[PDB]
């Protein structure tokens, strides 16, 4: 059924499992027309499907021609993503099929059963956990190649970098989580602690700086301290 | 005007024929019902005074034989048989007639109720949904499953009903996915009326005798044929008119019919809510939406 906090560890296991976001598949600038009505304009969008052991990103970039001349575009955005994860599915061999796809929203259960008939075996599962997956678009790197896209395009990323040689995936998760976390909570902040110091770098293959073991308990530390910070602010207490 | 004799009343039981029903006290001198409408097929039913468990009952049609009513001490339930006989049985009817041991079906001559239920309901149609094709008369009860109930456990005790999921091949078109969830007119149209049941008469019969089986029986399963049926045609965009109409007039006689006590049970929230309020057909059931909200206005 769904996956909560109960039944956390289950995302490290070697069962092959994907996540699914669909929160960046459809964005819109809202605007005032010439006659003082308001209109929507679409921007380039993405799918965030994620295998949390591996940190194998599969961002299929939604490009907005999608769009073009389709009515209840939210409604659409669903069934666009579940037939994207679906043929991603049905490119992939066999033995890298996943068993498990965990949906971010529970509007994304009908649509992806309905594309995944085909699989059977293929559990469709929501979350009660409350994953930061939107703020995706603050990471440098894929908001740049999503902006950029002139047609539909599916990038390959890594989005632990290198850090699976020195940490476990549990810990690996937590890391991005609470990165993620932080970038959504208060975006200018998250990148102020992330590229505050000129002298850290970000290599040319990966999305997050080079970090010793001992700037990421400095990094993560920060981290924690903003959302603390915001969460001080937001509620007063 | 045709007889159903019974050979007695051993135990205490309430005895239903079609929406009417007596209750006949242990070894009470009753011995059947006379004047049952030739032209429609009927329902005799029972609840036992002493076990409430298990309502049973037979479909059957005075057309196709003469049939009687016999208690087995050893299985403990009224049985149906036929008489092949047909000097033997005008005999016994006759007697008992003779000396008033029957009821009279109670048939007030302005009510078309039994009509507007069974209107598409053919004993051909119930044989193939209940197979026991030794005999011409079908068997029902409370705790029967649905094949599909049993897919998700003895076959041969099975309501055969056409299995509909709106969530398998069956319903969805490999690159049709959204379309034909969203609009079920592909699945009503093509693979239900033109595939399945042929014509609107045999989806329309079979939807009338799942709703007759989960009022008369508490059966669950009919219960659930019933609404997915409803739900198929409410949620197709493309539905001929003359099924429209049809449906309207279907649903409010089931609604009319049904006891006021049972609506919590019998009617699914969703469902109604769904296909009244939010529907494709929201607009196409006046009847329908009309006695829904006078009479059952908790429910939505």
């Amino acid at each position: 059924g769904a996956m909560n906090s109960s039944n956390y560890a289950e995302l490290f296991n070697n069962d092959i499992k994907l996540f699914v976001d669909d929160t960046n598949v459809y964005r819109v600038t809202v605007h005032k027309t010439f006659e003082g009505n308001v209109a929507t304009k679409a921007i380039n969008g993405c799918i965030f499907t994620l295998n949390p052991k591996t940190g194998h990103l599969f961002l299929k970039i939604i490009h907005t021609s999608v769009w073009a001349g389709q009515k209840r575009l939210s409604q659409l955005a669903k069934w666009k993503t579940a037939e994207e994860v679906s043929a991603l599915v049905r490119s992939l061999p066999k033995e890298e099929q996943p068993k498990q796809i965990i949906v971010t929203r529970k509007a994304m259960l009908d649509p992806l059963e309905v594309h995944m008939l085909d699989f059977p075996n293929i559990a469709i599962r929501p979350t009660e956990l409350r994953l930061p997956f939107s703020a995706a678009m603050s990471i440098d790197k894929l908001s740049d190649v999503v902006m950029k896209a002139t047609e539909p395009q599916m990038v390959l990323f890594n989005i632990y970098d290198d850090w699976l040689d020195r940490i476990s995936s549990y810990t690996a998760f937590s890391r991005l989580t609470l990165l993620l976390r932080a970038l959504k909570t208060n975006e200018e902040s998250a990148k102020m602690i992330l590229l505050s110091d000129p002298t850290i770098t970000i290599k040319s293959y990966h999305l997050w700086p080079s970090f010793t073991d001992e700037q990421w308990i400095t990094i993560e530390s920060q981290m924690r301290d903003l959302i603390l910070t915001e969460y001080g602010r937001k509620y007063n207490v | 005007m045709n007889t159903v004799p019974f050979t007695s009343a051993p135990i205490e039981v309430t005895i239903g024929i079609d929406q009417y029903s007596f209750n006949v006290k242990e070894n009470q001198p009753f011995h059947g019902i006379k004047d049952i409408p030739i032209g429609h097929v009927h329902v005799i039913h029972f609840q036992h005074a002493d076990n409430s468990s298990m309502r049973y009952g037979y479909w059957f049609d005075c057309r196709m034989g003469n049939f009687y009513i016999q208690y087995d001490p050893k299985d403990g339930l009224y049985k149906m048989m036929e008489e092949r006989d047909g000097a033997k049985f005008e005999n016994i009817v006759h007697n008992f007639k003779e000396r008033q041991m029957m009821v009279s079906y109670p048939k007030i001559d302005e009510d078309d109720t039994w009509y507007n239920l069974t209107e598409f309901v053919q004993m051909d149609k119930i044989r193939k949904i209940v197979r026991k094709d030794e005999n011409q008369f079908s068997y029902v009860d409370s705790s029967m499953t649905t094949v599909q109930e049993n897919e998700l456990s003895d076959p041969a005790h099975s309501l055969n009903y056409t299995v509909i999921n709106f969530k398998s091949r069956e319903a969805i078109r490999p690159g049709h996915e959204m379309e034909d969830f969203l609009d079920k007119s592909y699945y009503l149209n093509t693979v239900m009326l033109q595939g399945i049941f042929k014509n609107s008469s045999n989806y329309f019969g079979e939807l009338q005798f799942a709703f007759l089986n989960a009022m008369f029986f508490g059966n669950y399963g009919s219960s659930l044929q019933w609404h997915a049926m409803i739900e198929l045609i409410c949620s197709s965009a493309t539905v001929p008119k003359h099924m429209l109409d049809k449906l309207d007039e279907i649903l409010y006689y089931q609604i009319k019919t049904l006891p006021e006590q049972y609506s919590d049970i019998l009617l699914n929230e969703r469902v109604w809510n769904i296909c009244l309020y939010s529907s494709f057909q929201k607009n196409s059931l006046h009847n329908t939406e009309k006695i829904m909200e006078n009479k059952y206005p908790e429910l939505l």
